[PDB]
């Protein structure tokens, strides 16, 4: 409400006296402040949920991806806007392929996380990532914040609302939660934030499952799951 | 209202003849979660606290490899502390190459000072918001060592840095003698303990929160992390 | 229509108009814009779009804003408003804000002060978590401006009161952020003066026992709500927070007693420890200043807890 | 942040520019503002041909456009150096956007301050209509408006766009006509309008052929009163 | 080794070139076109090393369609040729040379056909006809006696079978089939290929 | 090194040779001469093993990269370009590699040749490595785009066969893939002293 600047905010690379860096802090929380994106991991599969808000019904839905396919076994969701993230999804795209040809075989989720949050510090970033894949030890969801801490979650939920649906997240999960389940209440609690009905346009859903490659969920497909609800 | 001038750079001198930014920085690693780390006569080991975000987040990992022989403990901002273990490592590789000989620690520390002194006397960089403990084994033997954001550089019997490091300080201090002589099981009991103090008195160490990791003179450096660290764990006695 | 409707005036001494009225040309559009309040509610969309691009250029026009029949039109926008900002909103979510805006910002008649809080409370009791976090705005606004006005009638204290507590304990972590922002502001403002009942308030729903079980592990179940006890100990936490943040650069006597309390929540599950974390660390930042003052405030062992207390966030450690 | 609201103000300004997608043909019309007594209209155009199947038209500050057409130009005939293949319209878009996320200078006006709708025909024939702007994102549309008067023509586009509207080409030009005529009022006088066709050069029509076209709307506007 | 020619008539010129790629010992392909396009009244016959002749033609190429999408207006013939020559020219004396021998036949509004000779060494000359290629020696001499300032179309096409019914009866090397263009006012015109 | 293409009305035909050899010692009978880039597109391998493996295989990662990047498979004209760019730049420099681009796209069935001289070319029929003149003559002769593919399998292994038994460096056994609308499909794999007995009984 009333303005409380302290003399140490937005110093740039000045440490406070405390040894916080303020403005770094100010720049991450803005980056936070994009759409809503859900991950949740089960032993089934990983499934990333997003909304894809398009402004007008001349604009193709598809032109506004949120969620992209760094590789067959990877996917990512973002929040925030595409333009933003297009460097950082490139880098694990041309990295992933750089692997193959080096070493004969797949990244794993963690190493591939590693290299964007390598690029990030090479700085806020401005975008935060989630990244969803099947690897060696299985279904595996990884969080990079605009800072570039990388950990594994769980579940994870990126943007505007994400503090409400992480608590809603948690009473939900639990360990031994199926992949339709999962489906089901990452859109349950995106409807929540959305407090919108859920239709094609509004939302859009990827799975990565051991045996499937990266697939997103076709408007037919996104439908039979949306009625059920 | 009570704005200093001499704050706003690493490069100015303040009219006291301190440089304000190098002891900002400074206190970045008490921002950090507390990590213990002490020595016996064969074995280094370095304990530390994680802390997660959530419930469904794994936890941040405080312990790094830098080499076979060397391994490292991180407190304050973990992307300086990232940019360290990459120089570290590579130094240690190299090292390899050209002599086929583990680097010596104490020739590491020193090189660590060096990188980090640089950003203390040039104009638009941050000194490094980290703060290190490196365990370490060479011909001398078990090396403890903690590196600071001014670039100065300590050879420990044994040291404790982050947020309620003191405690662990203190407890380290007291039981200092017995250290030496310890076997590694009671040598990881010890840095636990010291941990412990660090700890409010309503949480208590978790196989969850705590990270392990021990160099000796037949073994490599090992970060036990999870169920690893239980036998270690199990050992303990209630809190007092 | 703002033209229209600019002869019709409150002033005083004045006769009614024989040109048209506002009263009621609103009650007309208030009965067609019912159903929204699918044919029909794609007919009232069009409608609401061009009925809040009138209030908007009336908002400075008008010789006396806030019309009786105008505040019944403002639930509607509370639902339809975004409760963050952006150009992606459809241009009705985005007009729906910049209007709510202007009007907050308007000065009210003390007679119309009653009437806009019935307003605001029935939202707050809305279902919709954006109708409820954007009551929590308007109220913030519209209370800064015209304090003085709400101030005199000790009723409407006493009301926004209730309503920034009651949307404290709300079910969204959102609102209920929202609702200590409000309570920090007006606390700091002294439109709201911490008292004692305030605080014994917060004390009680902050000691709260957590459930300590969980219904996931049996299975069969959905919980999507979060757990009551976890929402109680936010509330009486995010209070506790709004009084310290209350006072950025000055630590007041009742201040490190709180602090001690804050301390002692900081391990408690998330939302709690965010909250706990935000409210220190802001507390440090900005008591830095004149710390040599605000220490003498603290007894010894009091500061020796504050200063042992990780707040970092996450990118340290 | 500021630089990128400073570059959307110019583009607002900016005289209206509308595209539809078409199953044939893809067409591109841009309002023509006066000039001045003495001035030649020869070298305001507004409507340019990056390549042989793709057009771009421009709404913004006149300067930033011709570095960013230059550099798509350029870009186009690389592409095809390279590959072997005519650009796909979204390989363009997205260079173009990647262009106005960097000027190249740390600040230093980074957005380009040009919004375009760059409309045209893949290899395989599919017609494609795309927008970018200031901020770097690019969107696909089956019709889309910007520059003055974008958004009440936008909402013409919604409801007049149908399959029946993109059944021919004449009534795909007609349907350009009508949004233009909207923002812009005038016959042939104030319009520049611009036919891609299908594996056809793009054509400028003449002033004469657009006015028999608007002269063709207001002869079914008399039969629809 | 690979043959091309060009006969600059009144008001057209008249372009062949042999349509097969070869390896060592075996042709390839018998359906290879070594006309390039550049302009919509331009042509670039190319002929020489391996790998030379695809990149710099195409390099020509699209320089040239990129001055049409900047400018609107197309190249002379005459610039276009002089733009060739600049760039081969320059690669002589780079560690990279191309080894490319051309012929630039072109119509210009203004300047009416043009017929342009440029050897690997980038020398450019005007010429009322060229031919490049082992085959040249043998039908240089048949283009010299027959060929008149003021040639018909018709005849300039009968002349240039001439030129490749003596390169089957002389020439080592087997070049069954020839790709015909001829440019004037109205464009590039392709013609049927002559066969043998 | 003998490799063998084909278009017909069925699709594309791609065969090839197993031997590797340093010097006259046979180092390799069981060398996969023909690479799978993607589900639609083949390489062929001739001339140096290490400079065709390790071009194709960073043809393969560009190709996957522009997949990701375009979400839209590369064509098989855009491919050939791109190899016959990266070996040109090296031109002069020693690589050995003689290749055939065959896939389905767009456009429909496609070949093309590129070389480390730097030509690219399309067609119908192609042949490369030491005994291509003599799988070059034993196609041409049984060649037809109206050719069944139980017809079309047989020329391609039988030009392959008629090329070792010529050429001390061809040997091995007749790799055969089909690139067909659907995608490539492996046909047969068969030891030319199997295919011997066959053709000579
Ligand atoms: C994988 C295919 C591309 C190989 C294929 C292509 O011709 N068949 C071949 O026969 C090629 C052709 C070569 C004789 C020029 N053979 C080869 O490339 C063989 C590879 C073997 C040593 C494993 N020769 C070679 O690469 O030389 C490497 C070498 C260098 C020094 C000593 C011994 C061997």
């Amino acid at each position: 409400m009333f303005l409380t600047r302290s003399e140490y905010d937005r110093g740039v690379n000045t440490f406070s006296p405390e040894g916080r860096l303020f403005q770094v802090e100010y720049a991450i929380e803005a980056i936070k402040l994009g759409s809503t994106a859900i991950g949740i991991q089960t032993s089934e599969g990983v499934c990333l949920a997003v909304e894809k808000r398009i402004t007008s019904p001349l604009m193709e839905p598809s032109s506004i991806e949120k969620i992209v396919e760094i590789d067959a076994h990877i996917g990512c969701a973002m929040s925030g806007l595409i333009a933003d993230a297009k460097t950082l999804i490139d880098k694990a795209r041309v990295e992933t392929q750089n692997h193959w040809f080096t070493y004969n075989e797949t990244m794993t989720v963690e190493s591939v996380t590693q290299a964007v949050s390598n690029l990030a510090l090479q700085r806020p970033f401005g975008v935060a990532l989630l990244f969803g894949g099947v690897d060696e030890k299985g279904p595996q969801l990884f969080h990079m914040d605009p800072s570039g801490t990388f950990v594994q979650c769980d579940a994870r939920a990126i943007g505007s609302a994400s503090e409400g649906a992480q608590s809603s997240l948690q009473e939900v999960y639990h360990k031994s939660m199926t992949l339709k389940e999962a489906i089901k209440s990452s859109l349950i609690i995106l409807k929540q934030v959305m407090e919108e009905k859920l239709n094609a346009t509004n939302i859009e859903l990827a799975t990565v499952q051991p045996g499937q490659n990266f697939h997103m969920f076709t408007k037919e497909e996104l439908e039979e799951v949306i009625k059920d609800i | 209202m009570f704005r200093n001038q001499y704050d706003n750079d690493v490069t100015v001198w303040s009219p006291q003849g301190r440089i304000h930014q190098i002891e900002y920085a400074m206190e970045a690693v008490k921002q950090g979660s507390a990590t213990v780390g002490l020595k016996s006569k064969t074995h280094a080991v370095l304990v530390a606290l994680k802390r997660a975000q959530s419930e469904l987040a794994a936890h941040q990992k405080k312990i790094l490899h830098v080499d076979n022989h060397i391994g490292i403990s991180i407190a304050g901002l973990t992307a300086d502390a990232r940019l360290l273990c990459n120089f570290m490592r590579q130094e240690c590789l190299d090292s390899r190459f050209v002599f086929d000989r583990p680097l010596p620690v104490s020739r590491l520390v020193s090189l660590i000072g060096s990188k980090t002194q640089i950003p203390t006397q040039r104009y638009g960089r941050r000194p490094y918001g980290v703060g290190l403990l490196i365990a370490g084994y060479d011909d001398m033997g078990p090396h403890i060592f903690q590196t600071c954001p001014s670039a100065n550089y300590f050879d420990c019997r044994a040291m404790s840095i982050g947020a309620r490091s003191q405690s662990a300080r203190t407890y380290l201090e007291r039981h200092m003698s017995e250290f030496m002589e310890c076997n590694l099981n009671e040598l990881v009991k010890h840095g636990l303990r010291a941990l412990r103090e660090t700890l409010p008195a309503e949480q208590d160490l978790t196989t969850k929160n705590v990270s392990i990791g021990i160099v000796g003179k037949d073994l490599e450096f090992t970060i036990y992390d999870d169920d690893d660290v239980s036998p270690f764990l199990e050992g303990l006695e209630e809190r007092p | 229509l703002t033209y229209i409707f600019m002869i019709d005036v409150s002033l005083p001494n004045t006769t009614p108009t024989i040109s048209p009225h506002v009263p009621e040309f609103t009650a007309r559009i208030l009965e067609k814009l019912k159903p929204l309040m699918e044919d029909e509610r794609t007919q009232g969309i069009k409608l609401l779009k061009t009925i809040l691009k009138w209030l908007m250029a009336s908002a400075g026009r008008s010789f006396s804003t806030a019309v009786t029949e105008q505040l019944q039109l403002l639930p509607l926008f509370f639902k339809i408003a975004p409760v963050e900002n952006d150009n992606s909103y459809d241009e009705l979510k985005r007009d729906a804000k910049l209007c709510l805006s202007l009007m907050s910002q308007g000065l009210l008649y003390p007679h119309q002060v009653p009437l806009v809080l019935q307003v605001l409370k029935q939202t707050a009791r809305s279902s919709s978590w954006h109708a409820r976090y954007t009551v929590l705005t308007y109220l913030q606004t519209m209370v800064f401006y015209n304090l003085f006005i709400f101030l005199n009638n000790e009723d409407a204290v006493k009301d926004i009161r209730w309503l920034v507590i009651s949307l404290l304990e709300d079910e969204q972590l959102e609102v209920r952020e929202m609702a200590a922002t409000t309570l920090s502001g007006l606390l700091q403002c002294n439109f709201l003066t911490m008292d004692s009942p305030m605080q014994i308030h917060f004390e009680q729903l902050c000691k709260t026992k957590l459930p300590k079980k969980r219904k996931r592990d049996p299975g069969s179940v959905g919980d999507t709500i979060p757990s009551a006890e976890l929402v109680k100990r936010h509330a009486g936490v995010l209070g506790l927070g709004a009084c310290v943040l209350s006072s950025p650069y000055d630590v007041p006597t009742w201040m490190p007693q709180l602090l001690m309390n804050l301390s002692a929540h900081l391990n408690d599950p998330q939302p709690i420890e965010m909250t706990v974390k935000k409210t220190l660390s802001n507390f440090r930042r900005t008591h830095h200043d004149n710390w040599q003052e605000h220490k003498q405030q603290f007894t010894d062992d009091q500061l020796l807890v504050l200063t042992d207390l990780l707040v970092s966030p996450c990118y340290y450690a | 942040l500021f630089q990128v609201e400073y570059a959307q103000e110019a583009v607002k300004k900016g005289s209206t520019a509308v595209g539809v997608r078409g199953r044939d043909i893809v067409v591109l019309g841009v309002e023509k503002k006066s000039v001045a007594k003495l001035q030649d209209e020869r070298t305001v155009r507004k409507i340019c041909a990056l390549d042989d199947n793709v057009c771009m038209a421009f709404a913004g500050l006149t300067a930033d456009a011709r570095i960013v057409i230059n550099r798509a130009r350029v870009e186009c005939q690389s592409h095809r150096l390279t590959v072997e293949d005519p650009v796909t319209v979204e390989y363009i878009t997205r260079y173009i956007a990647s262009l106005k996320q960097r000027y190249t200078q740390s600040n230093g006006r980074r957005p380009f301050g040009i919004s375009a709708l760059i409309v045209g025909f893949d290899f395989d024939g599919t017609p494609r209509l795309y927008q970018t702007d200031p901020s770097g994102t690019y969107h696909a549309w089956k019709a889309n408006a910007i520059g003055r008067g974008a958004k009440s023509v936008r909402e013409f586009l919604e409801k007049n766009y149908t399959d029946e509207a993109i059944e021919t080409d004449d009534l795909t030009i007609k349907l350009v006509i009508k949004a233009l005529l909207e923002v812009v009022q005038s016959g042939g006088k104030n319009i520049e309008l611009a036919v891609m066709r299908r594996d056809q050069s793009l054509k400028i029509l003449n002033p004469e052929e657009i006015e028999k076209y608007v002269a063709e709307i207001e002869k079914e506007k008399e039969e629809n009163e | 080794m690979e043959y091309l020619i060009g006969i600059q008539g009144p008001d057209y010129v008249l372009v062949a070139s042999d349509r097969v790629a070869a390896s060592n010992i075996v042709q390839m392909k018998d359906d290879h076109d070594k006309m390039f396009k550049m302009s919509e009244k331009i042509l670039l016959l190319c002929v020489g090393e391996a790998g030379d002749t695809v990149q710099f033609a195409e390099y020509i190429q699209k320089n040239v369609q990129l001055y049409k999408m900047r400018n609107g207006y197309e190249l002379s013939p005459t610039a276009a040729a002089n733009f060739t020559r600049r760039n081969l020219a320059d690669c002589l004396r780079s560690r990279t040379p191309y080894h490319v021998n051309l012929l630039l036949a072109g119509y210009d509004e203004h300047e009416g056909p043009a017929l342009y000779y440029m050897d690997y060494l980038a020398a450019l000359a005007k010429a009322p006809f060229a031919a490049h290629g082992y085959g040249a020696f043998l039908t240089l001499s048949i283009l010299d006696r027959y060929y008149t300032p003021t040639i018909s179309r018709e005849r300039a096409v009968e002349l240039l079978r001439k030129c490749l019914e003596e390169l089957q009866k002389r020439f080592i090397l087997n070049l069954p089939t020839f790709s015909v263009r001829i440019i004037d006012k109205n464009g590039i015109h392709d013609l049927d290929n002559i066969s043998f | 090194t003998t490799t063998l293409a084909f278009k017909f009305r069925h699709g594309v035909i791609v065969a090839a040779d197993s031997r590797a050899t340093a010097g006259a010692y046979i180092a390799s009978q069981t060398v996969k001469k023909v690479i799978e880039i993607n589900p639609y597109l083949l390489g062929t391998m001739a001339g140096g093993a290490a400079d065709c493996s390790f071009w194709e295989r960073l043809l393969a990662r560009q190709c996957r990269i522009y997949e990701l990047r375009n979400k839209e498979r590369i064509s098989v004209a855009a491919a050939s370009k791109l190899l016959a760019n990266m070996v040109y730049q090296y031109k002069g420099m020693g690589l050995s590699m003689g290749t055939m681009i065959c896939g389905w796209d767009k456009r429909g069935p496609g070949l093309y040749y590129v070389d480390s001289e730097g030509n690219r070319i399309s067609g119908a029929t192609f042949s490369v490595g030491s005994g291509s003149v003599y799988a070059y003559g034993v196609m041409d002769r049984g060649y037809s785009y109206d050719l069944e593919v139980e017809q079309a399998y047989d020329l391609a292994r039988r030009a392959i066969y008629q090329a070792t038994y010529r050429d001390a460096y061809s040997g091995g056994a007749v790799n055969l893939y089909h690139v067909r609308e659907d995608g490539w499909i492996r046909v047969s794999s068969d030891n030319v002293a199997d295919l011997h007995e066959k053709y000579s009984g």
